[PDB]
RNA sequence: CCGGGCUCAUAACCCGG
RNA sequence: AAUGU
RNA sequence: CCGCACAAGCGGUGGAGCAUGUGGUUUAAUUCGAUGCAACGCGAAGAACCUUACCUGGUCUUGACAUCCACGGAAGUUUUCAGAGAUGAGAAUGUGCCUUCGGGAACCGUGAGACAGGUGCUGCAUGGCUGUCGUCAGCUCGUGUUGUGAAAUGUUGGGUUAAGUCCCGCAACGAGCGCAACCCUUAUCCUUUGUUGCCAGCGGUCCGGCCGGGAACUCAAAGGAGACUGCCAGUGAUAAACUGGAGGAAGGUGGGGAUGACGUCAAGUCAUCAUGGCCCUUACGACCAGGGCUACACACGUGCUACAAUGGCGCAUACAAAGAGAAGCGACCUCGCGAGAGCAAGCGGACCUCAUAAAGUGCGUCGUAGUCCGGAUUGGAGUCUGCAACUCGACUCCAUGAAGUCGGAAUCGCUAGUAAUCGUGGAUCAGAAUGCCACGGUGAAUACGUUCCCGG
């Protein structure tokens, strides 16, 4: 906003687990707040993942996530008075959230057959940081 | 609205007040199912015959103030130009903006 | 009022030296360090004069008025009006207090409204912010009309401390034609003023021995 | 004794009729698993037991009503805390602290004349 | 920018609904014509009257009217003669035992409508309206003590080129829910076109409600 | 037992309070049992029309109307108390409606 | 279209023209404007002209038309296309 | 499997494959596969020959293919032979049926064109 | 070339065939 | 981007 | 300095088809009106006839609509012939009512005029009503002022707000209209009234609050309590204000609504209605039938359904809110593949009906494809209203299966219970909702910040 400063909004930690990442996963995952659908695709894909891979299905999906983390931006923004592309650090929140839309895209561009499939592959991929 | 267009619908009126019951009649007797066919042939024979304007559906819903024939309310007989003005002057008993 | 006085009350002092100031070279004592010295010699008499004729204004019946802004002398000019039960202005001069007596008067009533207010403590009927708030009114109106409220008409004279700080008061009477007893300092003319005590307008003591000598002087002529 | 509770979020209404118990659980005389097509509903209601860690000692006996599932289920939720705060006091201050104890607000907005829904305008003609 | 009407705001608790009575949607419509007939031909009777307001009735399966006018006597009749005139054919429009009432308006200065019904009359009799304003206004602010608003429109002074005017006094909380406003407005015919009127007086900041 | 049973219908809440107020005294002077007169939901109706002329469309401005219900019934009545009922009569914006 | 329970529809004025016409062989083309009309059978081997808004159209019944209107045959509006 | 003239039904469940056959929409297909007393679903595939020919004589009593087409060509050419309304707009390639001429005609007009 | 974009226009420039 | 009520 | 004015988010338009509005063209006629924003699913909350103002033909001339005079007849009812109808021609028929007993009132016909009639002109002659800046924080007056005056001052400066909100300094002093508030709706608790509504605890039950009982609970509608920066801290010129904390259902305008300060656009509406003034009187008035308002090489606006596995298809099975009903809404039961048909209970409606919400969820199936995708077009045949569905209605079954696989230049909207997604109702209305207004269910991301925009 133009005047004054803002917070952001808080949300609920998932019960099956209480991984608020998973939370905002799921979220920005879900569509047309269907998030029972959203949900079960999750859990079936971190499934097929961390059970092919890894020891446990929160520290595999975790592991995963770090292994696409990025650091650094370039999104300009007129501190100079014209549109500079000047690099700037990126806030770990919004490296988390970054990491995880583009999983999420990378899922959605995957293929036809199984969202299920198609998301658990994809982090197999970051796991493994190939993808 | 002219006033022929009124005079039209008086007249209309009326008439079609004067021919209910026959025409209901032999409304009757046209859709009855296992009525005679020939008394269904004649039946509808004569339907013709009556008063083109008899039939209710040729009225139209004026306005009773204006008689401006759009924006009718059947709850008070008017068109939209005339109700606000008579709600807000209060006399629409109970009458009140919504404000819920 | 001996001499003696007027210097050991430092009336004598003088405002640091200022250009295109030329209009008071005669009547001052002399300078130095930026400091015009007044010719307390003249004082005595002057002073004494002013003096002789309030003496007939309070005998008069005489409305004198007394305004200080000059903040060292405000609580001085109440005390000694009030010593004569006469009116003052410790506060601001907020002006117009005289060229449009005819607005003030007004809120004169509304002062004297809210007042009879507080007395009847109705204040209390309405929401407890509004009666705060008509309080906190009340009292500011107080604040600058209380040391008027009473005369319920235009004074007869205006006693001022300071030629200059009283300035926008001088400005206003003169355009009744009401006389002006006023203390002019080095740096200070009495273009103004009808009577003139020649003084330091900026110390305490000139304050004091101005002020008692007045007071005195009025009670006795109010008094006969 | 009997302990008492009444819930409500978006457009719906719970009675918590509980009792000192076994922790049985009866929704419309209906089991809770029955009751709601996933354990996301059940894990949600349960929650305030979980607090307290007293999930095994009460009777409840049940209502819920209107709204849809999930108001249903944060009816259920709201209902349970009062009527349990209701029946012990001093369990109340970990309870807030704890963010059991509000009570939700938050509710729909009405169409308006011109819009097609709440927040929503039609097409603008680009100039 | 344009307004909202001031009873229609004030109706809900400040202004009385000048008609009360019950009916179904069955009646409904009827109904309201019949207050409708009754009135328009009251306000011919009542021109000379000048009444101020006029509410209708229905208690018990039959009607009832009530006048609010500047002369009771006007309205009435000697021995209430030319009242039962009027009782006879409003009874017949009304299809049912009729009855009259008067209430007389006791500062006519202080009726919004009878104000502008005056004004009014005056511009259509070619007094200068400003002249009409000015004293009008005077009157409301000499007997009130309390603010008034006055407007004029139309082609003022019979000018080529149409205008409006107004004219305050005192205070006039439109937007105040609280404050209650007499509110009117009038028609004044002119030589050449059509001239109005509009008013609105403040009377006192209520407490208490329709109460 | 002899059931007598009462509804109300009116525009104003108050009104009909108070209309109430002279049924169930009315009643209970007479001697005869009496239940407190029931509040019921009531109805609002609405309503909005364009509030312009012509070719502007936009405006329109909504209102409602609000029918507010009472009820009251009477069981064993006294027939004084009855004839008492019958003999109230309720002002015009009040309407009424007794049964047995 | 029509109920069958409700059965055919044609104008009196119209059915009993054709009647007459039939009976007296005099085979001249009717004027009309019933196009509302329905064909029958009987009315074969007939000729029509139907009124079209503006003028009477001449049509030659004949058993393949039987059932339709009379409006069906006499058009209406008219197009010549825009270029 | 070559059915109902010398059309093949692809080896999907039998009830589609064999809509596959113009003329037959759901309806008819489920009804014949009723009728043979065949589950709809199975493939065309696995059918003894002779449940295929008892198909053959089911589809037998439909009207379908190339008469079929035929019968809506002598239909259609019956209608433009008129004159009337519907036949003219019929040979113009026009709305038939009451739909707006001014726009969204093009699946009867076709791809738009210049003026 | 025509037709669409750009303006409060008409140009400039822009898009599509 | 030149000229324009 | 500010706000969907950018930035960060989500998802569309622009292509496909259709719906709808508009430009042009065309026609006997395609009735009239609205125009950057602020016309273009707009007047119109619903054109088959009527509507209806246009076209074509047939008709009338004190007249379709009102009074006034004379004159003749109760009224009215039933019925035939011509005519597309308007109308024309006849038949019997009524034959009455109050009558002071004179007649009169009733009505009806004819005649005489005076007049009637206009959707004919002007929104730049007008009133009324409406759009637009803009729910933008501003706008002004009295006295005074000082300045010779023309004036400005007030209303500027120092802090602070959503705000001319407030504090402070201050030739100005004070006032009014805007702001906030007084109102509805919404959130926690109480009192009070308990059926048609309620069932915790009683007793019985065929297990059906079914009924005995019960006034707890929920709930209904009236009236009360409830938030004040009030509290702690801190900070600030001690000011005002600001930051945090507790308490609490609700914390700092708790949310939403109404409410639109002076005035701008000679903005729009002479077609709701009103009217200056002006044009027409066998016609610019009125009646009748059919035709048009929906045409159709093209351009544009708004929209609906899409191009599929988050999906398609079948079987089973959870959870809502609000409305409308007497020529009405219409159960149960029977008939039909179906649209429906027949019989007929209840409810003016906490009682009866409309009327079983769909998204969700258990089981199965479909394997990426012009598909079990998409659905138009076209043929055939049916139901309903209605006198009457040719031009031109909606709805049912069989069969037919376009384009279309995410869509350039360019561009719209949104900050939470919002976007998005999924069902319900009502109004106009015989019949005709992809428009318009309400109602639930499910239900998010993003916000560095003020530099380029845009209007203030
Ligand atoms: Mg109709
Ligand atoms: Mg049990
Ligand atoms: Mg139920
Ligand atoms: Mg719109
Ligand atoms: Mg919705
Ligand atoms: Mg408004
Ligand atoms: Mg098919
Ligand atoms: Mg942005
Ligand atoms: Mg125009
Ligand atoms: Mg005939
Ligand atoms: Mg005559
Ligand atoms: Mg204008
Ligand atoms: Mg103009
Ligand atoms: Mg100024
Ligand atoms: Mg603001
Ligand atoms: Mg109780
Ligand atoms: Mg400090
Ligand atoms: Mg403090
Ligand atoms: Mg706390
Ligand atoms: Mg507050
Ligand atoms: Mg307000
Ligand atoms: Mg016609
Ligand atoms: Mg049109
Ligand atoms: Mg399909
Ligand atoms: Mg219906
Ligand atoms: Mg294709
Ligand atoms: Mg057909
Ligand atoms: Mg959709
Ligand atoms: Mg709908
Ligand atoms: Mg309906
Ligand atoms: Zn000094």
């Amino acid at each position: 906003p133009r005047r004054r400063v803002i917070g952001q909004r808080k949300i609920l930690p998932d019960p099956k687990f209480g991984s608020e990442l998973l939370a905002k996963f799921v979220n920005i995952l879900m569509v047309d707040g269907k998030k029972s659908t959203a949900e079960s695709i999750v859990y079936s894909a971190l499934e097929t993942l961390a059970q092919r891979s890894g020891k446990s299905e929160l520290e595999a999906f975790e592991v995963a996530l770090e292994n696409v983390r990025p650091t650094v931006e370039v999104k300009s923004r007129r501190v100079g008075g014209s549109t500079y592309q000047v690099p700037v650090e990126v806030r770990p929140v919004r490296r988390n959230a970054l990491a995880m839309r583009w999983i999420v895209e990378a899922a959605r561009k995957r293929g036809d057959k199984s969202m299920a499939l198609r998301l658990a592959n994809e982090l197999s991929d970051a796991a493994e940081n190939k993808g | 609205a002219k006033q022929s267009m009124k005079a039209r619908e008086v007249k209309r009126v009326a008439l079609a007040d004067k021919y209910f019951a026959k025409r209901a009649e032999l409304k009757a007797i046209i859709s009855d199912v296992n009525a005679s066919d020939e008394d269904r042939w004649n039946a509808v024979l004569k339907l013709q015959t009556l008063p083109r304007d008899s039939s209710p559906s040729r009225q139209r819903n004026r306005c009773r103030q204006t008689g401006r024939p759009h924006g009718f309310l059947r709850k008070f007989g008017l068109s939209r130009i005339k109700v606000r003005e008579a709600a807000m002057r209060g006399e629409i008993p109970g009458l009140k903006k919504a404000s819920w | 009022v001996s001499m003696r006085d007027m210097l050991k009350a430092g009336v004598h002092f003088g405002h640091q030296t200022r250009y295109w100031n030329p209009k008071m070279k005669p009547f001052i004592f002399g300078a130095r360090n930026k400091v015009h010295i007044i010719n307390l010699e003249k004082t005595v008499p002057m002073f004494n004069e002013a003096l002789a004729e309030l003496n007939k204004i309070a005998s008069r019946k005489g409305k004198i008025l007394f305004v200080g802004t000059k903040r060292a002398a405000s609580e001085a000019v109440k005390d000694a009006a009030l010593s004569c039960d006469q009116f003052f202005v410790n506060h601001r001069w907020l002006g117009g207090m005289l060229t449009n007596w005819k607005t003030v008067r007004q809120s004169i009533k509304r002062l004297k409204d809210l007042e009879t207010q507080s007395q009847d403590g109705t204040f209390d009927k309405l929401t407890k912010k509004e009666a705060l708030m008509r309080t906190r009114e009340l009292e500011k109106l107080e604040n600058s009309l209380g040391g008027i409220k009473d005369m319920g008409g235009l004074p007869d004279a205006l006693f001022v401390i300071d030629a200059d700080h009283e300035h926008i008061a001088i400005k206003e009477a003169n355009n009744l034609g009401i006389p002006v007893f006023a203390i002019v300092d080095t740096n200070s003319d009495p273009d103004g003023v009808d009577f003139v005590i020649p003084g330091n307008d900026d110390a305490i003591r000139a304050v004091t021995l101005y002020l008692g000598a007045v007071a005195a002087t009025v009670r006795e002529g109010r008094s006969q | 004794n009997q302990y008492y509770g009444t819930g409500r979020r978006k457009s719906s209404a719970a009675r918590v009729f509980i009792k000192p118990g076994n922790g049985k659980i009866v929704i419309n005389q209906r089991s809770l698993e029955q009751y709601f097509g996933r354990e996301t509903a059940r894990m949600v209601v349960r929650q305030p037991l979980e607090l307290v860690d007293m999930v095994e000692k009460l009777d409840l006996y049940i209502t819920v009503k209107g709204g849809g599932i999930s108001g249903q289920a944060g009816a259920i939720r709201h209902g349970i805390t009062r009527a349990l705060m209701e029946y012990d006091e001093s369990l109340r201050s970990e309870l807030r602290k704890a963010g059991f104890v509000t009570r939700d607000a938050r509710q729909v907005e009405r169409k308006k004349v011109g819009l097609r829904k709440a927040r929503r305008r039609p097409q603008f003609s680009k100039r | 920018g344009q307004k909202v009407h001031p009873n229609g705001i004030r109706l809900g608790i400040v202004k009385p609904w000048n008609s009360t009575w019950f009916a179904n949607t069955k009646e409904f419509a009827d109904n309201l014509d019949s207050d409708f007939k009754v009135r328009q031909y009251l306000t011919k009777e009542l021109a000379k009257a000048s009444v101020s307001r006029i509410v209708i009735e229905r208690p018990a399966k039959s009607i009832r009217v009530t006048i609010h006018t500047a002369r009771p006597g006007i309205v009435i009749g000697k021995k209430g003669e030319d009242v039962e005139k009027l009782r006879k054919v409003v009874a017949d429009i009304a299809g049912v035992p009729a009855q009259i009432n008067i209430a007389e308006v006791r500062k006519p200065e202080l009726d919004a409508k009878l104000v502008a019904d005056s004004i009014t009359s005056q511009l259509e009799r070619r007094v200068m309206f400003r002249r009409a304003m000015k004293r009008a206004v005077q009157n409301a602010m000499r007997l009130g003590a309390k603010g008034i608003k006055v407007e004029v429109s139309g082609r003022l002074g019979g000018a080529e080129i149409a205008r409006t005017e107004w004219y305050r006094e005192g205070r006039v909380p439109l937007h105040t829910l609280r404050a209650d406003i007499d509110y009117n407005t009038s028609e004044a015919h002119t030589t050449y076109g059509v001239i109005g009127v509009k008013v609105w007086i403040f009377k006192g900041e209520i407490l208490g409600g329709m109460a | 037992n002899q059931r007598i049973r009462i509804r109300l219908k009116a525009f104003d809440h108050r009104l009909i309070d108070q209309a109430t107020a002279e049924i169930v005294e009315t009643a209970k002077r007479t001697g005869a049992q009496v239940r407190g007169p029931i509040p019921l939901p009531t109805r609002k109706e609405r309503f909005t029309v364009l509030i312009s002329p012509h070719v502007n469309k936009d405006a329109r401005d909504q209102y409602e109307i609000r029918t507010h219900l009472r009820l009251v019934d009477i069981v064993e009545p006294t027939e004084k108390t009855v004839d008492a009922l019958m003999r109230l009569d309720l002002a015009a914006g009040v309407d009424v409606q007794i049964s047995l | 279209p029509r109920s069958l329970k409700k059965g055919p529809f044609i104008d009196l004025h119209l059915l009993k023209k054709v009647e007459k016409a039939v009976e007296s062989g005099d085979k001249k083309p009717l004027r009309t404007w019933s196009r509302r009309s329905t064909i029958f059978p009987n009315m074969i081997g007939l000729t029509i002209a139907v009124h079209n808004g503006r003028q009477h159209v001449p049509v030659f019944v004949t058993d393949e038309m039987v059932g339709h209107k009379l409006g069906e045959f006499a058009p209406t509006r008219t197009y010549r296309g825009h270029a | 499997a070559r059915i109902a003239g010398i059309n093949i039904p692809d080896h999907k469940h039998a009830v589609i494959a064999l809509t596959s056959i113009y003329g037959v929409g759901k309806t008819r297909s489920k009804a014949i596969l009723a009728a043979a007393g065949i589950a709809e679903d199975v493939k065309i595939s696995e059918l003894s020959e002779g449940q295929i020919d008892t198909l053959r004589d089911e589809v037998a009593k439909f009207v379908v293919e190339g008469d079929l087409r035929r019968e809506i060509s002598m239909s259609i050419k019956r209608l433009m032979d008129l004159g009337c309304y519907r036949g003219l707009r019929h040979r113009r390639g026009l709305p038939v049926r009451g739909q707006r001429t001014k726009t969204n005609a093009r699946t009867r007009k076709g791809p738009r064109k210049p003026i």
